[PDB]
């Protein structure tokens, strides 16, 4: 009874992030990347690679 | 090592010193001042000379000087027996439980006897007969009770004697952790029945209740006048809270302990009390203090000022107050007010001895900046004693310095500076073979490097060579083998403390030591011209070190037992694979990676002079790199125009020379990190191929000789062994350094530039992002049609979104995922294609594609754009005014205003987007500062329980006291650092002959049985395939697995059933000079040589394989608790109340998606607050309250919540109005200290008048029966009550009345089906209720994550399966692989008592080792529980062997070496 | 075995250990709706006789109080009706080795 | 080596009868004797020569 969208639907928000890294389990090219900063100001960012079709979690340090 | 020790300590007994400490010390201390004038120590004072030598005076007791006196103990006579503040809680329990008239406890003479008779059984190792003692039962007379006491005690004299006539128990009694549980349950229950009684049972006359304060006083509160009249009815057959003086507690508890001696002989003794002592109550009080020796009470000093010690200021103040109570002891010998200072003295003679032992158990005077620490504060902290100077000592023979790189030393080496090489020494006993070298060391002396600093004579006297000249050293090197005159030291020989040399070894250490590979063992290689420790690049990934100013600790071990373990157990060559998952950690790092993509390229062509120079640049026969003593080369790959060698052909030649000649070449088929399309059309440079040791195809990367699995260095490690794989990293370390010096590698500005064709591409895609912010903002506001940004009906909704944390989360997630698409379109069009320099020449890409340094995300932010600056997962924060910065319009639906950076680091970022990028930069730095403190304590807490846990010799995983944890290590007894190529059957077949003379069977078939386990395996294989369609509960149990019948290291063929299934699946789908029969024989011997070794510390490893990758997942939200706080609930604290408990419900395959979504609404709870639009309460003034409800429309809550209007009638008129009046009455008791509808029918009239009778003040009632839109009633209170906040009452009751709640279940939801698993996720746990829903749910597949609730319903093995699945879900989310063998050992420790025990104090409470508990935390709390127990520490846990100094029993202390003497 | 409907009055619970040879087990029929040993996380439990209990303790050289423990009030120990001192054999499928036989004693 | 032999390795005197480290004492000898090692709380004073 409010007049804005209060919740997300079940399949109405897909991840926009995509970079063409080869998925080492099925051979997919599209891959949702995810960068968060772990260490201090002596080390860069660490990227989380989640594939699109299969969904295998992958991690690259630097 | 020439002073052996004979007698040794093996067990430590805790006890209490009695009153006759006076016998060991006739050196009492009276004068509280420690010195007088002329600086002397006054006699009878705390620095008396009968306590040890002091101030250049001899000891009055030893007669010895300050160097050789041990120091001795004195004692301070307390004039009145104060109580010991450790045991004060454990006498106040016995005080509050004893009857002051009969001097027994307030339990019966038979119920005291029963706990006295069960604890006698439990001090033997027999638990079953204690529960069978309560089986012995049958106007109660005291003759039938004395029969039963002589009947129960008759059974215990037989049950103990029977088990002692067998081998079940010994004369010293059996005691184990499960027996420790059952004893800590009776005594905790025995102190619950004795504590809660009112009257005696051998009489009726009962004692008044007590009271205490902060550990200084005990009061005896006034027995009220009802109960004295209940006393004097029997005794014939004062003021409020009178004080109890300390001596009159002893005169009670002495007489109680004299009477209950039987029960207290077994409360206080957990082993059988062979010495048959008495438990006396003087042990709780303090007759005397004891003064520690003077050496332990020396004065302090700082700068140039000496101060008095801490332990004299607290200890003179006891002795002045002892004097001051003797000053006032004369004031009754000649004889109110003086007893107001006498009783004042007893409180402060208590409060001084209380402040001597503790310091938090006192009161003090003022803020004396955390006043003077007692002897408990010296033990209980991170610092203090038991954790700073027993687990954490400082060491001799150790050096630290900044580290520096070197690719010219080996990988298993360290570069010691010449500063450290002339300081660190090794005691080398001079014998007939090292006399030529130790004479030369003494001649060089302690300045020239191959030298020595001092020698040790045969009587142990040292002779220092520092001040001596070149003649006193030559004339003392000549006397190293001269035998002395003495006959006591005729065995011994001299010891020359030579300097460190190139054959010595060293433990090296990076300082946060999170896993055992951070402390490895190197070989010394002494360098000139340095002051820095100097390391190779293979090691810098193991230590997690980099060359930015990091320091490392160098330890130098001082005997031959430790040199044999820094070479064979902790050396770097055996640390190639980490035990966390079996992945390699040692390899070449940054620029040797980016040189092998040029050397092994297809453009590389070397001539003859160049080819022979890169071979000898890295492979020297003189330094022992070769295997042939003559460097062999290859024919060129081009003959006729000009002879040229290929760069792949150098990698062939270096493997031709460093591998052994008798073994054939390697065979490997692998991949690269570089895709084939970077090299051109139809290239095959992604496929790595080695055939007979020759690189024939493909470049070499991080994925080959980096720290990567199944590369070339990982494969040579498997076929050739760790010594060859450590040479190939050194040979390639020198190969890709001479090639770099001849052919360099740079990175410039032109590497970072897009071409003008491709630079127009990123402009046109970013031109289509100016509309993206509004369209996502028009979507969440549910507008459309491209409403403009200045729409007043749009800006009103954005302000509505802004005030809610929920709605702003939706608008962030929509707009972030919509602009990450434009970020992913710019990158996926530009970065291979729009760049100016293509791949091999563009070194910025070649550092990212090779894995040398960086990622493709770093290249995209440099060349294309930064992207969305996501803050705490959400997006850029916002002010109160709807502004994200002062630069932007309020409620701006620009993508840039929300933090989307359309700029790159090549061209620059604008000032607005430089400010958001500093926001994202800082949340990566404040999260780092809070990262390491979280997972540091999680790892420490695991490594005390899982710390004496080791592989036994019968392959069972046991704890230090012998309690069993697992029966094999992981079910297969395979070491993690061995099972890498164990299931790589294609690799083991291509290298069959080279892998055959490693796992050499010819010299091995006479020490092990062969056919006994192969025969039993085929029975268990044939029988198991006949029963595979059956479920697991209908599995017949004829054939237990072959590992449970045969030892895997004794019998060939005994093999885990999962390895056998993979091996038979390989041989039946692959028909390929090698049979299938002899390939079975190889892979079954390889299983036998990859086993875990006995003595392996699998408890430390399993705890270091969880705490160390948990320093990697501290991050925020990317529904269930994530990461470390989830891991701190399972492992730590054993949370029975998880914050977010769930339940996964597998629906059937014939229940539809509509019938699933209908089933969701029939579970989720519905508050009465969820169907209400408004509540209008009109208060008119007798008083009245017309509460009018407005529900939603009946076609809205019956569709959203499946709630009919017949339910709301029954919910309001049975539940709500009762709860409402229970809040109105509760408030008054704490205070006096549209339309209109009438003309009801008979149904509504009868509904009204009945509910009026059921309630107190409702008097009118109506509900909308036609439409279900309103209820209506009228609370009339009295004509006297004042103003009442009625609407605040009603809102709290509407949100607590439930319409339909299945208990403990808050919400059901139907998520996306993961891999076809149609399931339902339930916010809450109730297994009992979901069994009733069998028409929709596969109830034999329901799955939770509340481990304490799976344990209660399904049992201990189901809970144990949940723990290994829930620790796995934490690590698999962060793409971190840990092996299940670590997780099974953590789970089998937590379920070792049938319960779900934590890693904390409360989980550790049921253990054997007292020193493990004391060293963890609350040291003197566990010490109290151990001294009262009279607990013998067996000294078996490694936390108790480091205290007493005994050899640890894990690894090389898990056996004994015995020498075999030939003569009789 | 006595299967009740709602509850047992605790005055009547005292008659349960009142016979020394014979034991009495109680079950609420709400709990017995699902046989819990058919679940995918509960392995196969087999109680051992004292012949292969005694040969188990000889193989590993154990005291009885050194095996991993299962509580007396465990719903699987109540299912099999384990007395104190009975070693049950658990055949669980490990994630690394396939089938794997473990043991656990009731105290 | 690290937590005993290179940090605080001392060889102490322990009575085998009472089991204590602190209450031992190297005896002040009679002039015609050798200073031996003796424990104090196992020791009884010579005036206690009762028959
Ligand atoms: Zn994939
Ligand atoms: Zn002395
Ligand atoms: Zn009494
Ligand atoms: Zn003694």
């Amino acid at each position: 009874k409010s007049v804005v969208k209060t919740s997300l639907k079940k399949n109405e928000l897909k991840d926009g992030a995509t970079i063409k890294e080869k998925c080492p389990q099925c051979g997919n090219e599209e891959m949702n990347y995810h960068t968060l900063q772990l260490r201090s100001a002596d080390e860069g960012a660490t990227v989380f690679y989640t594939c699109t079709s299969c969904g295998y979690k992958f991690r690259t340090n630097n | 090592i020439s002073k052996p020790v004979g007698s040794e300590i093996t067990s430590v007994d805790f006890g209490i010193l009695t009153a006759k400490i006076r016998n060991l010390s006739a050196k009492q201390i009276t004068n509280p001042t420690v010195l007088d004038n002329l600086g002397h120590p006054v006699s009878g004072g705390l620095y008396d000379l009968a306590l040890g030598a002091f101030l250049r005076n001899l000891c009055s007791t030893c007669g010895l000087d300050e160097k050789f006196c041990p120091g001795h103990q004195g004692h301070i006579e307390l004039p009145v027996p104060c109580y010991n503040p450790l045991f004060f809680n454990q006498l106040y329990i016995y005080l509050r439980a004893s009857c002051l008239f009969c001097h027994h406890f307030r339990l019966k003479s038979v119920e005291v006897h029963r706990y006295a008779c069960k604890l006698r059984l439990l001090q033997y190792g027999l638990i079953d007969e204690s529960y069978k003692l309560d089986e012995i039962t049958l106007d109660i007379s005291s003759t039938l009770l004395n029969e039963l006491k002589s009947k129960r005690s008759e059974y215990v004299d037989m049950a103990i004697a029977k088990a002692l006539s067998d081998g079940r128990t010994t004369e010293r009694g059996s005691f184990t952790a499960t027996v420790n549980d059952e004893r800590k349950k009776l005594v905790h229950e025995f102190h619950k029945k004795l504590l809660s009684r009112g009257k005696c049972d051998n009489c009726g006359m009962f004692s008044p209740k007590f009271r205490k304060d902060g550990f200084t006083k005990i009061f005896e509160t006034a027995l009220n006048e009802k109960q004295i009249t209940n006393n004097r009815v029997k005794g014939f057959i004062k003021t409020g809270s009178t004080y109890i003086l300390s001596t009159e507690v002893k005169n009670i508890l002495d007489t109680v302990f004299r009477k209950e001696q039987c029960v207290l002989q077994y409360v206080f003794h957990s082993r059988p009390n062979l010495s048959r002592k008495l438990v006396k109550a003087d042990s709780f009080f303090m007759d005397v203090l004891v003064v520690p020796p003077t050496r332990f009470r020396l004065p302090s000093k700082l700068g140039e000022e000496v101060h008095e010690n801490s332990q004299n200021q607290l200890l003179s103040k006891v002795l002045t107050t002892s004097l001051l109570i003797r000053d006032l002891n004369d004031d009754l010998s000649k004889l109110r007010v003086i007893f107001s200072r006498l009783m004042n003295a007893f409180v402060t003679i208590q409060n001084d001895v209380n402040a001597f032992i503790d310091s938090t158990k006192a009161q003090g005077r003022t803020s004396g900046k955390v006043p003077i620490p007692g002897v408990k504060q010296a033990l209980e902290k991170k610092e203090g004693l038991f954790r700073k100077h027993m687990m954490g000592k400082r060491v001799n023979y150790a050096a630290r310095s900044v580290i520096s790189p070197d690719p010219n030393i080996e990988t298993n080496e360290i570069g010691v500076p010449p500063v450290f090489a002339v300081k660190l020494t090794y005691p080398e006993p001079v014998t007939a073979y090292n006399i030529a070298e130790l004479r030369q060391a003494v001649i060089n002396g302690p300045d020239k490097w191959p030298g020595a600093t001092q020698i040790q004579n045969e009587d142990g006297s040292l002779v220092s060579l520092i001040g001596m000249s070149v003649e006193q050293r030559k004339a003392l090197a000549n006397q190293l083998l001269t035998p002395s005159s003495n006959v006591s030291t005729h065995t011994l020989n001299k010891k020359v403390y030579r300097h460190i040399k190139n054959r010595d070894v060293v433990l090296m250490n990076r300082q946060p030591t999170l896993h055992k590979a951070s402390m490895m063992g190197h070989k010394v290689r002494v360098l000139p011209n340095e002051k820095t420790l100097r390391l190779h690049y293979a090691n810098t990934g193991a230590y997690n070190a980099d060359f930015d100013g990091d320091e490392m600790n160098m330890h130098f071990p001082q005997n031959e037992n430790a040199r044999a373990e820094a070479l064979n157990l902790a050396n770097t060559d055996s640390q190639y694979l980490t035990p966390t998952s079996g992945s390699p950690v040692r390899g070449l790092i940054q620029d040797h990676i980016s040189a092998g993509v040029w050397l092994t390229s297809k453009d590389s062509f070397f001539t003859r002079e160049q080819y022979q120079q890169y071979i000898y640049g890295c492979i020297r026969p003189e330094d022992g790199h070769t295997t042939r003593s003559k460097i062999v080369t290859l024919p060129p790959t081009i003959f006729k125009p000009y002879p040229l060698w290929t760069g792949k052909q150098i990698i062939t030649t270096v493997l031709l020379n460093v591998t052994p000649p008798d073994m054939p070449g390697i065979n490997l088929i692998s991949k690269n990190k570089i895709k084939n399309e970077y090299w051109g059309k139809g290239s095959l440079e992604n496929e790595v191929l080695f055939k007979d040791g020759a690189l024939l195809c493909g470049i070499l990367d991080k994925s080959q000789y980096g720290a990567s699995k199944y590369g070339i260095v990982h494969s040579l490690h498997e076929v050739y062994g760790p010594e060859v794989a450590a040479k190939v990293l050194s040979v390639l370390g020198r190969l890709f350094t001479n090639y770099i010096t001849a052919t360099a590698f740079t990175c410039g500005m032109d590497d970072l530039r897009l071409t003008a064709e491709g630079n127009k591409w990123r402009t046109d895609i970013l031109k289509t992002s100016v509309d993206t912010g509004r369209e996502a903002a028009a979507e969440v506001t549910n507008l459309d049609k491209d409403t403009p940004a200045d729409d007043p009906e749009l800006l009103k909704r954005l302000q509505e979104i802004l005030r809610d944390n929920n709605k702003s989360g939706i608008l962030d997630a929509v707009t972030s995922s919509k602009v990450n698409a434009i970020t992913s379109q710019v990158v996926s069009k530009c970065v291979p294609d729009g760049t100016m320099k293509k791949f091999p020449c563009n070194s910025m890409q070649a550092m990212a594609l090779s894995g040398a340094k960086g990622s493709n995300v770093n290249v995209s932010q440099i060349m294309c754009l930064l992207g969305q600056q996501a803050l705490e997962g959400r997006r850029v924060p916002v002010m109160v005014s709807g502004k994200t910065l002062p630069s932007f319009k309020p409620y701006e639906t620009d993508a840039m205003a929300g933090g989307y950076v359309k700029g790159r680091f090549y061209s620059g970022i604008k000032p607005q987007e430089y400010y958001f990028h500093c926001m994202a930069g800082r949340e990566g730095l404040i999260d780092t500062a809070v990262k390491t403190s979280r997972s540091g304590y999680l790892q420490r807490c695991l490594t005390k329980q899982l710390e004496g846990v080791h592989v036994s010799y019968d392959n069972s995983i046991r704890d230090a006291d012998g309690t069993l944890v697992q029966f094999m290590y992981g079910g297969d007894a395979i070491d993690i650092t061995k099972e890498s190529h164990m299931t790589q059957f294609e690799f083991c077949l291509d290298n069959y002959y080279a892998l055959l003379k490693k796992y050499n069977p010819s010299a091995l078939i006479e020490h092990l049985d062969v056919e006994s386990a192969l025969k039993y395996s085929k029975k268990t294989l044939k029988y198991r395939k006949k029963h595979s369609k059956e479920p697991h509960y209908k599995q017949s149990v004829k054939y237990d697995p072959v590992l449970a019948k045969y030892n895997p290291a004794k019998y060939l063929g005994s093999v885990s059933e999962n390895f056998q299934d993979k091996l038979e699946s390989f041989l039946d789908k692959n028909s390929k000079g090698v049979n299938e029969k002899k390939f079975r024989a190889l892979m079954q011997l390889k299983y036998m040589r990859s086993l875990i070794n006995p003595g392996e510390a699998v408890g430390i490893i399993a705890s270091q394989s969880v705490g160390e990758p948990s320093t990697q997942m501290t991050l925020n939200t990317f529904n269930v608790t994530l990461g470390i706080p989830r891991l701190r609930e399972i492992v730590m604290t054993a949370s029975a109340a998880i914050k977010t408990p769930q339940m996964t419900l597998p629906i059937w395959n014939d229940v539809s998606d509509e019938q699933a979504d209908t089933f969701c609404k029939s579970i989720s709870k519905v508050l009465l607050s969820e169907v209400i639009d408004k509540v209008i309460v009109t208060e008119t003034t007798a008083r009245s309250y017309v509460i009018h409800m407005r529900f939603f429309d009946n076609n809205e809550y019956s569709e959203e919540y499946d709630v009919s209007k017949e339910e709301l009638q029954n919910v309001i008129s049975n539940q709500f109005i009762h709860l409402l009046e229970a809040a109105i009455v509760k408030e008054i008791k704490k205070q006096k200290r549209v339309e209109a509808n009438n003309n009801m029918n008979k149904v509504q009239r009868d509904r009204q008048s009945a509910i009026i009778s059921h309630h107190r003040f409702i008097t009118k009632y109506n509900f909308d029966d036609e439409s279900g839109k309103w209820c209506e009633f009228k609370l009339e209170l009295a004509a006297d009550t004042e103003k009442l906040l009625m609407v605040n009452i009603v809102e709290e009751i509407c949100r607590k009345s439930i319409i339909r709640q299945i208990p403990h279940i808050d919400r059901c939801v139907h998520p996306e089906p993961e891999n076809g698993k149609r399931v339902l996720v339930t916010e809450g746990v109730n297994f009992q209720a979901m069994w009733d829903q069998e028409a929709f749910i596969d109830v034999d597949g329901i799955t939770s994550n509340d481990v304490a609730a799976v344990l209660k319903t399904y049992g201990v093995e189901a809970a144990r399966n949940t723990i290994v699945n829930e620790i796995n879900n934490v690590f698999s989310r962060y793409a971190i692989s840990v092996s299940f063998r670590h997780l099974d050992l953590i789970a089998d420790m937590m379920t070792r008592q049938g319960t779900y025990l934590a890693f904390n104090r409360q989980g550790m409470e049921t253990s054997t080792s007292s020193f493990m508990k004391m060293s963890y935390e609350t040291t003197c709390q566990f010490l109290t529980k151990a001294v009262l127990d009279n607990e013998r520490e067996q000294l078996d846990s490694p936390s108790a062997r480091i205290v007493v100094g005994k050899l640890n029993n894990v690894g090389t202390g898990s056996f004994d070496v015995l020498a075999k003497v030939p003569n009789a | 075995i006595f299967v009740y409907q709602n509850n047992i009055t605790p005055s009547a619970m005292k008659l349960v250990p009142s016979i020394p040879p014979a034991t009495i087990e109680t079950f609420n029929e709400a709990a017995l709706v699902v046989n819990i040993t058919h679940h995918e996380l509960v392995p196969k439990h087999i109680r051992l006789s004292s012949d292969e209990k005694r040969e188990l303790l000889k193989r590993y050289r154990l005291k009885e109080s050194q095996l991993p423990r299962i509580q007396r009030a465990d719903p699987v120990a109540l299912y099999l009706g384990l007395k104190r001192g009975e070693v049950v054999k658990i055949i669980r499928k490990s994630e690394t080795s396939g089938r794997y036989a473990s043991y656990r004693i009731c105290m | 080596d690290r937590l005993l032999n290179s940090s605080d390795y001392t060889q102490a005197s322990v009575c085998r009868e009472c089991g204590s480290i602190l209450t031992t004492q190297q005896s002040v000898p009679r002039i015609g004797s050798i200073s031996t090692v003796c424990c104090r709380r196992c020791s009884m004073r010579f005036e206690d020569a009762k028959k």
